[PDB]
């Protein structure tokens, strides 16, 4: 073929390989914020199960 | 961090009950049965409040 396709599917690959790039610095970003600050989907630490709390009226009324 | 609030010494005067058990045991059925409604309104009181200084009237 002519020179056109190699030129041009060298531009889609090096597109292809700096998305990636980007994506992969930007996922350490995001990582390193979810895990020191909790607030993210990720990084979520076990607290325990509030529905086994007995509501119930006790033996005695301070509680 | 906060002053706990207590009533004084003579918000806490009453007329005291001084019946040993077995004279409240012996006539314990009729009095459950006699002061029910003031006695059922104290311990609503006491269990929604959680606090003994909210129902002490």
């Amino acid at each position: 073929d002519g020179p056109e396709k190699n030129y041009e599917k060298t531009l889609a690959i090096l597109q292809i390989e700096s998305e990636k790039a980007e994506l992969r610095l930007k996922e350490q970003e995001v990582r390193r914020l979810m895990r020191a600050r909790g607030d993210g989907p990720w990084y979520q630490f076990p607290t325990p199960e509030k529905e086994f709390i007995d509501h119930s009226p006790k033996a005695t009324p301070d509680n | 961090p906060g002053i706990v609030e207590l009533p004084t010494l003579e918000e806490l005067k009453v007329e005291e009950v001084k019946v040993s058990s077995a004279v409240l045991k012996a006539a314990a059925h009729h009095y459950g049965a006699q002061c029910d409604k003031t006695n059922k309104e104290f311990m609503l009181c006491r269990w929604e409040e959680k606090d003994p200084r909210r129902c002490l009237k």
